[PDB]
């Protein structure tokens, strides 16, 4: 008999690579002492190639294993490489690395929300987690607002999970999370956090004692480090009130400039660094402290061209020989995927089913008892970021 | 007085007489067959993407005309009386262009441009076509087996909705 045609050989447009057919299975990836190959990992998720399950729960227990070790809030020194939301753009996280420097000789600190929104979220938690695994001690991980069941279960990572490995490799991830630190003191100096501050915390303490093994609450001080953002006003007040209801969010607090001020003082900080918010420049530098003549506040946004339709610069903070500097970066190419991971046949099924069936019964009234859409279809800044802020907010229940 | 037409359908003998009465009124020119311009005449499916492929797959002697007993063969594919797997393998023989019994990476794309038009770019349609055929390839030969075609959407439902009265 014949072998069968190779595949491509009625492949409509050849010049789009074609994805990796195979896992990777363990021997490839973890050398003789149980270390991950992080460059072959790389060049695998780069062409869109997917891991053996077994795996993808190995690095992310492993890292969860070692996050868990770890401070709620952490301390880092400089030099330090700081990176804000990354949203599952995995093929940006790529040129962050090539724009901040090797894991292997740069420290790194990442303000959390690896997950939702862009469609290569499992990738982002398997490089970075790997990246923990191989250097636990230069290179450090927070949590964001969106590493957490609720949000996960509500955008798209739950999703991801079950399509490209299984539920058990979404649950691996619910703990990993869990175990994330939840602040870092950076050089004695800044503090980071994803989100902001909270009115019931006053003083480094109130973050040292807090129990983050769980699911953030819906209020209090956890949710706030994660959920807080600047009031839109910050700087030039109108009420002097500290915090307020956050309207965006639907959940948390706005903080203004008067809040920042007493927290910087009553703890010795010369400011404060954080993530959460887009940024048309990937960063934004806050009104100065009259004390220091230093940005009180710091946002730095790290996923550039955001949702594919924000256009924004993404940046990162490097933080050396007394200098802050930020790198800005543009987006990159990355491959098409269907709304929520669908595939062609679940997304094109009901129109096949829709219109053949409409065609028959066209075909069939043409005796009246005498007897006796027309296409399928797909499922800048002020203007996306409106039309976007729905989902910026707790999903209710 | 001609030989008797032999068929396999759902229908009864009331039912196919009615059939048969839809299909000489379609059947203009009266030639005992049904041509692609005959079923163009009907106005609702002169903007329907999908009705050659339809057509050719009721067209099974493969002449590009179609006689009663494909027309009877393919009416009954959607019978209130057929079963899931039926359903399916007709929805399956839509991308299945060739009828060789798989799916190729080449018919999933131009069945899909067909449906899809301009809406998405090349690219990106040649994209997902890859993943989605990649995902339910189960044996590695680069297509989609009915088998593995039906694991893939058999919990959709939609032959629910494949139904005609007749
Ligand atoms: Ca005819
Ligand atoms: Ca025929
Ligand atoms: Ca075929
Ligand atoms: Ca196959
Ligand atoms: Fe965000
Ligand atoms: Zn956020």
């Amino acid at each position: 008999p014949p072998p069968p045609p190779p595949p491509g050989a009625d492949r409509v447009v050849k010049a789009v690579p074609f994805p990796p057919t195979h896992r990777l299975t363990s021997e490839e990836v973890f050398d003789l002492d149980g270390i991950p190959r992080v460059d072959v990992l790389k060049n695998h998720l780069v062409k869109e190639g997917r891991v053996d399950e077994e795996i993808a729960l190995r690095i992310i227990n492993e890292g969860a294993a070692i996050l868990r070790r770890e401070k709620t809030m952490i301390e880092v020194e400089a030099p330090i490489t700081v990176c804000g939301d990354i949203h599952g753009q995995f093929f940006d996280l790529m040129k962050l690395f090539e724009v901040g420097g090797s894991p292997a000789n740069t420290r790194y600190l990442f303000l959390g929300d690896y997950v939702d929104r862009g469609y290569f979220s499992i990738e982002c938690v398997l490089y970075l987690w790997v990246l923990k695994i191989l250097y636990p001690s230069t290179l450090f991980l927070l949590r964001g607002n969106h590493e957490c069941r609720h949000l996960t279960e509500y955008f798209t990572f739950k999703q991801e999970c079950k399509i490209k490995y299984s539920e058990r490799v979404y649950e691996a991830c619910m703990e990993a999370f869990d175990s994330l630190p939840l602040a870092a003191l950076l050089n004695q100096q800044f503090l980071c956090v994803h989100g902001g501050l909270s009115p019931e915390i006053h003083t480094l303490d109130d973050i040292r004692r807090l129990d983050r093994f769980k699911e953030p609450p819906a209020f209090g001080p956890m949710c706030d480090l994660l959920w807080s953002d600047p009031s839109e006003d910050f700087g030039n007040e109108k009420s002097q009130e500290h915090f307020s209801h956050n309207t965006v969010r639907g959940c948390s607090y706005f903080y203004n400039y008067p809040a920042v001020c007493e927290f910087l003082q009553n703890n010795n900080l010369l400011s404060i660094i954080r993530a959460h918010e887009a940024q048309d420049a990937g960063y934004r530098m806050y009104r100065k402290s009259q004390t220091t003549g230093f940005p009180s506040l710091i946002t730095i946004f790290s996923a550039p061209n955001y949702l594919d339709v924000y256009n924004n610069k993404a940046a990162v903070l490097k933080y050396e020989n007394n200098v802050m500097n930020i790198r800005q970066f543009n987006c990159s190419p990355h491959p098409y995927w269907l709304p929520n991971f669908m595939d062609v046949f679940t997304w094109s099924l009901p129109f096949v089913g829709e219109k053949v069936t409409e065609m028959l019964v066209n075909v069939l009234s043409i005796c009246s008892d005498d007897e006796l859409a027309r296409y399928l279809s797909v499922l800048s800044f002020e203007e996306a970021k409106g039309l976007d802020r729905i989902n910026e907010r707790m999903p209710p229940r | 007085a001609s030989y008797p037409l032999e068929m396999c359908s759902h229908f009864d003998a009331d039912e196919i007489k009615r059939l048969g009465k839809r299909f000489k009124k379609l059947d203009l020119d009266n030639s005992g067959s049904l041509s692609v311009e005959e079923f163009m005449s009907l106005p609702e499916l002169q903007q329907n993407p999908l009705v050659q492929r339809v057509i050719d797959i009721f067209d099974t002697d493969g002449n590009g005309e179609v006689d009663f007993k494909e027309f009877i063969e393919g009416v009954s594919q959607f019978s209130v009386k057929g079963d899931k797997e039926q359903k399916l393998r007709f929805a399956f023989r839509i991308y299945d262009m060739d009828k060789d019994g798989y799916i190729s990476n080449g018919e999933l794309f131009q069945v899909l441009k067909m449906m899809v038009g301009n809406n998405l770019k090349d690219t990106q349609l040649q994209q997902i076509v890859d993943k989605t055929i990649i995902n339910a390839d189960k044996d590695g030969d680069g297509r989609i087996s009915f088998e593995e075609f039906c694991a893939v959407v058999g919990g959709l439902d939609i032959h629910k909705k494949m139904v005609v009265d007749v």
